[PDB]
């Protein structure tokens, strides 16, 4: 009567003090890469999506595509983990930092904290190190995606004085009993590649909404039928006070600037939760794939 | 590993016994627990047990409801579990006779808090109501506890009783003479960005659409009016950023047939609501269209 | 009610009125609710009171 | 109301040659379409070629097609198909029909098939004036392609000549995704390409009016000092034509950003229907897959 378990088994000299640090990830959900069924170690967690010279959204983009196990037992030698399926309920870990509440829809986030902090005493060998994924509720998600990817666009004019008091505004955020602080996407002033993609982006279809619209609408008018139309080109003048292949260019760019922000624009809730255990340490939650 | 552990056959629940059985048949004991039928073993549903202040359980003795948790930006009391006919006084879709009616049974202290926090802060309301569910049971304490269904059908212990969902009649809206064999059903909040209110319109549609843009493009051919109010406000008053017109989630579905007219009796209170008998809980998250 | 294509003038009229609450203007029924259709009519002109004595004239 | 029947078993009324039977025996674990959800359906429902018109509107049958209830396809003998409507969060194997080769950890749409007719020759159960149609099941970028190319030449083809709309169709029919190239059957304007074209205009016209004094002079700040094949490849769709920012309100930018997102997604939603299979591990000769998310 044994369940569908991928084994998950290690290869340097686990010591029984290491066991007991990892026998207390049980409802911990770790992320895999590709659905195996005897992996090696070196690829359980993010520390195999680590980049120093990548950012933080590609991590998100790379997160979306994995698949989430549970630890489901410990033991010598080899690692259970457990592959949900959606309509099971399941005991998770509250890894994140941020407390929960019954019912509160539930997102998988890259950790916005890596190395040196005082609780980040992880599962650790001489290379590799454990890394666990963020568990963080809906709009808490959506507003740290907000906070980050306003903190990037402020990248260019961070000499002056109301930009770093507005990235020192935006930096952190109050929650439920909650001061938690974010990092800032620049480092060393200039800025990595995967916020320069997605400000550039964001940027183009704005840019490229304020070109387009206004001609396209005026021609939308000779062959008009609702009255939302008319009144929607109204506002494009009131706002306001080429060849044919580059027009198709042109949208095509716009369209290809919308497809590479799927990734920030919008997040599935993977957990709700049942119930939570006492002390807020787990949380007993039903999956939603 | 050889042909007989392929070719035994699957294993069914009710023939063997429980663990706790061949538990104490080993070592041989009897105690005046009697486990030989152990209950809730096979029930496919998914529930859960919340509380609630009294305030609120009013139209609630009947299993069967939506229950909505609401925010609330305090500490101690910050989230509220709010029953779906409480809402009825925000939404301007209700009547004013069904209206006057269904505040006049919510006259106590925690439903007017829930109705000024929901008409206090500077968001939405679908920026603060997060579904739950249905309920099946109440406890009817002083602090009444709840059974919410979070996915599957709603029964009662030993399945001998199937409970149904209800809605009030003000928030039903079919958009189809024809329901086919299944229809889902959705919970659509359309708000209306005019003047004096933003006071949004709650209804509950039983759809026979399944793909989601397939039932956006006729919303956007049903509350053509909310479109136009947002547009609107957005041309007439700048400087302010509204957003999300109608939020649709889904809320699970039914079997199309067992759809009908009835009404629940409290404190003497008739109200004529819909009632669907056979309802699978399957929620979503509150998905947001212009 | 007064009207100029047959010199024909209305006097005890009763109007219910109410406010448009997509704009802010004035919306002008019967008691039955006919939705009062002399206004798109190009030759008749109307005088409004209301109970606390405001005043309209409207062409 | 009877639950709807998790084997749905296909009837057949014509005289089935050997060679049919043969060929009915192929298309086992793949993907059909059915409205009805009996259990004893007929075979003039099975398939698309009941909604196959003499006008070729494609943007009309993937309208369409979003409606029908998805099956796999089990158990073929003698007069009989056994269906299975899959329920949601299980895995099972699918099997591909079209010559689209597939990858892990990428998604699956449905999707009516390109260049269809006998240009590559389908004898796909041929009996008595109706055909087996089959839905192509086609990864996540070509769908996004598929119909991004429609909505592009949906747009384009308002006030402006047919020599331009004839040369438009042909930089606009052919996609080279992944080793091969498709062809779409006729791309046609029609009231139902008109409704996107419409909530699509409105959307970007809103977002237009949505952006906020930072977000629009970001490349523009941005082209002065930086030196990038991509900003120089994005920069050339623009027109031609240190400083402070206006007013930093982060207060109001957290605002504009939402409704911003909320309008993405409106943008978005016309080009990414539905995700109906998560592929996960392939057959090596690419001919089935076994695959999660069947419903």
């Amino acid at each position: 009567a044994m369940e569908a378990n991928i084994f998950c088994t290690f290869d340097h000299k686990l010591s029984i003090a290491d066991v007991g640090k990892l026998t207390k990830l049980v409802a911990a959900v770790v992320p895999i890469p590709q659905r195996l069924h005897l992996i090696k170690h070196y690829q359980l967690g993010l520390h195999q999506f680590v980049d120093h010279t990548r950012g933080y959204v590609r991590l998100r983009g790379l997160l979306r595509n994995m698949t989430l196990t549970l630890m489901r037992r410990v033991e010598g030698n080899q690692i259970l983990l457990h592959v949900p399926t959606h309509g099971l309920l399941y005991t998770v870990l509250n890894t994140g930092p941020v407390t929960w509440e019954k019912g509160d829809a539930l997102c998988v986030l890259p950790p916005l904290f890596h190395g040196p902090l005082a609780r980040e005493n992880l599962l650790t060998l001489g290379q590799w190190e454990l890394v666990l994924p963020w568990i963080v509720p809906m709009p808490l998600a959506l507003e740290i995606n907000q906070r980050l990817l306003i903190m990037g666009l402020f990248s260019l004019d961070r000499s002056y004085e109301e930009v770093k008091a507005a990235v020192q505004q935006l930096q952190t955020i109050t929650f439920r009993d909650a001061t938690f602080t974010i990092p800032d996407p620049v480092i060393d002033q200039h800025l990595l590649i995967d916020m320069k993609t997605a400000c550039l982006s964001m940027s183009m279809v704005a840019n490229l909404a304020s070109e387009l619209t206004m001609t396209y609408v005026r021609k939308l008018a000779l062959e008009d039928s609702s009255m939302l139309l008319v009144k929607c080109q109204e506002l494009l003048m009131r706002l306001d006070r080429v060849s044919p292949d580059d027009e198709i260019a042109r949208l095509s760019a716009l369209f290809v600037m919308l497809r590479q922000l799927d990734d920030l624009i919008r997040e599935q809730v993977v957990f709700t939760v049942c119930d939570v255990s006492p002390d807020n340490k787990s949380a007993t939650c039903i999956f939603k794939g | 590993m050889d042909a007989r552990a392929v070719a035994k056959r699957p294993r069914d629940p009710a023939d063997e016994d429980n663990e706790l059985v061949t538990a104490l048949k080993a070592k041989r004991e009897v105690n005046t627990i009697s486990v030989r039928y152990l209950y809730h073993a096979d029930h496919q549903a998914l529930t859960a047990r919340f509380f609630v202040p009294e305030g609120l359980v009013e139209f609630e003795a009947q299993p069967g409801a939506l229950l909505i948790r609401m925010e609330t930006g305090c500490d101690s009391p910050r989230h509220l579990y709010i029953s779906l006919y409480l809402l009825g006084i925000r939404a301007s879709n209700v009547s004013a006779s069904t209206r006057c009616l269904l505040e006049s049974v919510y006259t106590a202290s925690a439903a007017r808090a829930a109705l000024q926090w929901l008409d206090l802060g500077p968001h939405l309301l679908h920026r603060r109501l997060e579904t739950l569910g249905c309920v099946k049971t109440v406890s009817l304490g002083i602090t009444s506890l709840l059974t919410c269904v979070m996915r599957g059908y709603l029964y009662n212990t030993l399945k001998t009783e199937v409970f149904a969902l209800m809605i009030p009649k003000d928030m039903y809206l079919t958009w189809e003479e024809t329901r086919g064999r299944l229809q889902y059903v959705y919970l659509i909040i359309v708000y209306d960005y005019d003047g004096p209110e933003t006071r949004p319109g709650i209804y509950v549609l039983t759809s026979s659409i399944a793909h989601w843009q397939t039932l956006v493009d006729v919303a956007r051919g049903k509350f053509a009016r909310e479109r136009c109010s947002f547009v609107n406000r957005r041309i007439t008053r700048p400087r302010q950023i509204p957003l999300c017109t109608g939020v649709i989630q889904k809320l699970g579905w039914c079997l199309a047939d067992d759809i009908h007219t009835s009404f629940l009796v409290h404190k003497e209170l008739k109200l004529s609501v819909v009632r669907l008998d056979n309802f699978s809980v399957e929620l979503g998250d509150f998905r947001e269209f212009v | 009610v007064v009207r100029c294509v047959r010199a024909q003038v209305d006097l005890g009229v009763e109007v219910r009125a109410a406010r448009c609450p997509r704009t802010g203007l004035w919306i002008v029924r019967d008691r039955r609710g006919r939705l009062r259709r002399w206004l798109s009519q190009p030759e008749v002109c109307v005088l409004y009171v209301t109970p606390d004595l405001d005043f309209y004239w409207v062409l």
